[PDB]
RNA sequence: GCCGCAGCGAAAGCGAGUCUGAAUAGGGCGACCCACACGCGCAUACGCGCGUGUGAAUAGUGGCGUGUUCUGGACCCGAA
RNA sequence: GGGAUGAGCUGUGGGUAGGGGUGAAAGGCCAAUCAAACUCCGUGAUAGCUGGUUCUCCCCGAAAUGCAUUUAGGUGCAGC
RNA sequence: AUGCCGUGGUGUAAAGCGUGGCAGUGAGACGGCGGGGGAUAAGCUCCGUACGUCGAAAGGGAAACAGCCCAGAUCGCCGGC
RNA sequence: UACUAAAAACACAGGUCCGUGCGAAGUCGCAAGACGAUGUAUACGGACUGACGCCUGCCCGGUGCUGGAAGGUUAAGAGG
RNA sequence: UUGCACUACGAGUAAAGAUGCUCGUUACGCGCGGCAGGACGAAAAGACCCCGGGACCUUCACUACAACUUGGUAUUGAUGU
RNA sequence: UCUGAUCGUAUUGGGCAUCUAACCUCGAACCCUGAAUCGGGUUUAGGGACAGUGCCUGGCGGGUAGUUUAACUGGGGCGGUUGCCUCCUAAAAUGUAACGGAGGCGCCCAAAGGUUCCCUCAACCUGGACGGCAAUCAGGUGGCGAGUGUAAAUGCACAAGGGAGCUUGACUGCGAGACUUACAAGUCAAGCAGGGACGAAAGUCGGGAUUAGUGAUCCGGCACCCCCGAGUGGAAGGGGUG
């Protein structure tokens, strides 16, 4: 049986063109009139997947 | 009685003579506690980073405590 | 993960959409086709597929990395900028 | 009393700013001079 | 057919770059070697890009063993 | 010890079937089991719980802490 | 006073750091020192302690006596200190 | 209350209230059909009380039941 | 019923109530008839307490459904006002 | 002539009335039928476009069904508590438990924000109509014993306290490097560019002396960009930014 992946990890996480993991961050969809632009620009972007959840991070993805 | 406030980790960071690079935040603090000295910045909040890269140095400069960086 | 809400949780999801109707091309590079062609001369599609550098029954693009001194009068899709520059200051033509 | 208001450009009536008054104290519509990164400089903005 | 053979981007797309951005600013992701020589400008030397070697070393994929894991009763036994 | 011509006792034959029957009412009885019978099948039900898990030697060797938790005797990450 | 950060020397094999595979553990106990709760009682309860032992540590001592004192069992000997 | 409870518990004759105008109400059944009853309000069903004697006080605010429809609110349909 | 068996007592000690450990004291080996103080005797994976699961019961807990009920429409026609 | 009031041919629905032919009758009679309280058919007596039923729709509905009904806890229940900020416990870095000891927050300010310039308070003493312990005035003494929007702590007299002028940086595109940290989060940040405020300039300015005033993901709404657009062109729908 073929094995199946992680519907909401998949939707979630990507691979770069070396391998690493991304995401994006939280705490930036709504209630953002009291939150500075520093803060919101902190929050911006993708960024690398911790070292602490790579393992299950890559279970879930395979 | 029972409820408590996160303890904020505040205090000195980098002590006198370490080698520190710009931007490295040196001392948190309430308030001015330390002031800052040549090549060393406040911050919102009273953080007293460091402006160059240097060595910490504390000293005293009529009656306030000051850290500075020397390059 | 004990109840707490999992990571695959409370994360955002990714943004954007995928392309239902995206074309992909199958690329190589004036490099490549320097060290697979020394003696120049004209080269094809079927030519770059019998020498393994692209995969078959795909649209192929020329990219421009690497440096070409052989003249070939290549024929593909959709060439670079960079690569077709490269083609004609080495004498051979880029034609679709 | 302290609602959530969005300030427009008064040019290209884009929404750029959004922040807090109190009804009470400013009844009428807040007006500000604010950086429009569509016009590219400093406009008047009105409250929507 | 699958994996490898180029990446970046939500995508159109562009491509050793690409996205954001007014920016040929900075950033993110991705490619890019030097224990060296020679000509070139270079510095007292050290290298900085190019032409070659002094030959500077990559690489995947398929099978078979082992550990762990997924879906199955899934190490065995046991309710109301 | 109670009733013992009565709302009596009893033989033979028959009827009511499981969220159903029947009950001068106790959740009583329905084949020695009834706050929902029994049998076969779903079925190798499920159990954060209890028990068990079989030959040898060599090297190393913990933890009983932190954060979170419909969490506290479970588990995820960290620590070792 | 200690403890803590950095730095220059000296010493020390089985320290440390990064990245992967495989874990177990997440009910601790007693003793010394510093404290809270309690009545300054508890073989009571809750914290700290590059503090110890037990847990997972046999041997000698304390009559017996997980946690106290000495001391860490590779094997043999009818040797010694 | 078969198998630890025989009683003050249940039943009862008597009482009141409510429903039922007749393949009635009620119950079994998807329905046909059945019982009620080969009965017809002095009858049948449900509830409570419980021989007999003397009696059964106040409250219709709440919640039920019965009856009314001026107003408010309100579905599908119509309209577009 | 049954881990064993050439299965004493006192005062101690210990998972804090010891036939089995310490220091003592007492006791020739083996049977028969009796008593019931102990063997935390046997029987029932405690019925009391807590945790988890289940079941049935209640209700102005939630969400459904049967039943009963409203209107429209079809079955469904004609003539007046 | 918004024609309220209104007439006649169309059209229509709503009430009421009548009718019979759909449909209904466990009213009756006859036949199948020889034996029939079944059934069916024929005739008749009534009801009647109602009722009943199908589909759609509102109400009611412990009658039935499946389930839920948190945790901590000097056993459980009762009571109380659960997130964030400040102090002590806390043992002179950080961190550190208790159903340990005390308090606060779920805001406020269009100025209480930015910038430029100026000033120093409380208290006490003396004198002075109302005026007195304490109103405003004058003169001394007074270095922080006042004040800080709001708890406490750490700060601030060099003022971060008080007064006045002009303004909107309570910006946009970024951000080397750090603190904290299991993760997710949280926090600080020099400096670059655009376009600005104040200032003669140097410069300062990405809210508030600092630390509380807050809520992940999913799913939706709105504005903008015109990124994809299921044959094509549009559109629906999706996408990015806020
Ligand atoms: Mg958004
Ligand atoms: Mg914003
Ligand atoms: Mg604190
Ligand atoms: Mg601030
Ligand atoms: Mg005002
Ligand atoms: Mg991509
Ligand atoms: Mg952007
Ligand atoms: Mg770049
Ligand atoms: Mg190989
Ligand atoms: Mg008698
Ligand atoms: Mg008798
Ligand atoms: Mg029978
Ligand atoms: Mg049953
Ligand atoms: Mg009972
Ligand atoms: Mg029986
Ligand atoms: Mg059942
Ligand atoms: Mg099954
Ligand atoms: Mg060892
Ligand atoms: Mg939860
Ligand atoms: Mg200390
Ligand atoms: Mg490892
Ligand atoms: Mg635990
Ligand atoms: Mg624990
Ligand atoms: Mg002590
Ligand atoms: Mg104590
Ligand atoms: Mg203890
Ligand atoms: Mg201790
Ligand atoms: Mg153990
Ligand atoms: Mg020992
Ligand atoms: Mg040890
Ligand atoms: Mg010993
Ligand atoms: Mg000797
Ligand atoms: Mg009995
Ligand atoms: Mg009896
Ligand atoms: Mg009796
Ligand atoms: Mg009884
Ligand atoms: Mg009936
Ligand atoms: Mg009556
Ligand atoms: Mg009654
Ligand atoms: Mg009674
Ligand atoms: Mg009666
Ligand atoms: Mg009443
Ligand atoms: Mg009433
Ligand atoms: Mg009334
Ligand atoms: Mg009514
Ligand atoms: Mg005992
Ligand atoms: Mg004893
Ligand atoms: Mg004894
Ligand atoms: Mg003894
Ligand atoms: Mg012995
Ligand atoms: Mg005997
Ligand atoms: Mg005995
Ligand atoms: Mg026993
Ligand atoms: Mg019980
Ligand atoms: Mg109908
Ligand atoms: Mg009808
Ligand atoms: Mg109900
Ligand atoms: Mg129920
Ligand atoms: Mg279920
Ligand atoms: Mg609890
Ligand atoms: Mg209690
Ligand atoms: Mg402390
Ligand atoms: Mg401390
Ligand atoms: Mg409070
Ligand atoms: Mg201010
Ligand atoms: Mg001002
Ligand atoms: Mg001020
Ligand atoms: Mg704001
Ligand atoms: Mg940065
Ligand atoms: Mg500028
Ligand atoms: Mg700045
Ligand atoms: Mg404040
Ligand atoms: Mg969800
Ligand atoms: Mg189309
Ligand atoms: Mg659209
Ligand atoms: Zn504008």
């Amino acid at each position: 049986p073929k094995a199946k992946t992680h519907s909401g990890a998949s939707k979630r996480f990507r691979r770069t063109g070396t391998g690493k993991i991304v995401r994006q961050k939280a705490n930036r969809r709504h209630l953002l009139e009291h939150k500075p632009s520093t803060r919101t620009r902190r929050l911006d972007g993708r960024t690398v997947v911790a070292a602490n959840d790579t393992k299950r991070v890559t279970s879930l993805l395979n | 009685n029972g409820r408590d406030s996160a303890a904020q980790r505040l205090g000195v960071k980098r002590y006198g003579g370490q080698v520190v690079k710009a931007g490295e935040i040196l001392v948190r603090q309430r308030g001015t506690k330390f002031h800052p000295g040549v090549n060393v910045g406040r911050g919102g909040d009273d953080t007293l980073f460091a402006k160059t890269a240097g060595a910490v140095e504390f000293g005293i400069k009529r009656g306030r405590k000051t850290v500075s960086i020397v390059g | 993960e004990g109840g707490q809400m999992p990571i695959h949780m409370r994360l955002p999801k990714l943004k954007g959409f995928r392309n239902r109707f995206r074309t992909e091309y199958e690329i190589v590079n004036v490099g490549d086709i320097n060290r697979l062609f020394p003696q120049g001369g004209a080269v094809g599609v079927d030519d770059l597929v019998a020498k393994g550098a692209v995969r078959k029954n795909a649209l192929v693009k020329v990219l421009g990395d690497g440096k070409l001194t052989a003249k070939v009068d290549v024929s593909a899709h959709k060439f670079s900028g960079s690569a077709r520059a490269k083609i004609t200051a080495a004498g051979g033509s880029a034609t679709e | 009393v302290r609602p959530k208001i969005t300030l427009a450009c008064e040019v290209c009536k884009h929404r750029n700013y959004i922040t807090k008054k109190n009804r009470r104290n400013d009844p009428d519509r807040l007006e500000l001079k604010k950086f429009c990164p569509n016009c590219g400089k400093h406009q008047a903005h009105r409250e929507t």
